[PDB]
This record gives structure tokens, sequence and C-alpha cells, in this order.
């Protein structure tokens, strides 16, 4: 048999991140406006629409 | 770790008016209508969780 002594150390370690961003936007604007007018005379009538 | 954040917005608008005057007869005569309108709406919603 051989005398003596044994000393073993171990460190394990392990590192994980995980990052993720979603945005979105959407605008829509419409607008729409259409006038029209007539109008009309002579003797002896009147017209105006 | 979570994050989650909606927001919504509607605007809507409206307007209209119809102006019509006729008056016919042998002696002067006058007709005269007026008619306008307006419409606005508009709508906001947030959400925000963590």
């Amino acid at each position: 048999a051989v005398l003596g002594g044994i000393y073993e150390y171990t460190l394990v370690m392990n590192k994980e991140a995980m990052e993720r961003g979603d945005y979105t936007l959407n605008n829509v604007h419409a607008c729409a406006k259409n006038d029209f007018k007539i109008g009309g005379a002579i003797e002896e009538v009147y017209v105006s629409l | 770790a979570n994050d989650l954040l909606s927001k919504v917005k509607k605007d809507k608008s409206d307007s209209f008016g119809v102006t019509i005057g006729i008056g016919p007869a042998g002696s002067p005569l006058l007709v005269g209508v007026g008619v306008s309108h307006s419409q606005d709406t508009s709508f906001l919603n947030e959400l925000n969780k963590y």
C-alpha cells in the first residue's frame, strides 16, 4: 500500500441569456369632401341647387 | 421576464350638408335653405403588462 492523501477540487459554471423585442405601428388616415352648387335665372324663373 | 404593450387608436369624422333653394313665381321670390353637419369620433386604448 502507498500512504499519503488525495486532494480534489472542481468548479463547473455555465451561463445563458436571451432577449427579444418587437414593436410595430401602423397609422392610416383618409379624408374626402366633394362640393358642387348650381344656379340659374331667366325671365321669369329661378333655379338654384 | 415577460413584457407586453398594446395600444390601439381609431379616429373617424364625417361632415355633410345639402343647401337647395328654388322658388318659381311670376312675382319676385326667394327660397333659401341651409344645412350643415359635423361628426367627430376619437377612441384610445392602451395596455401594458410586465
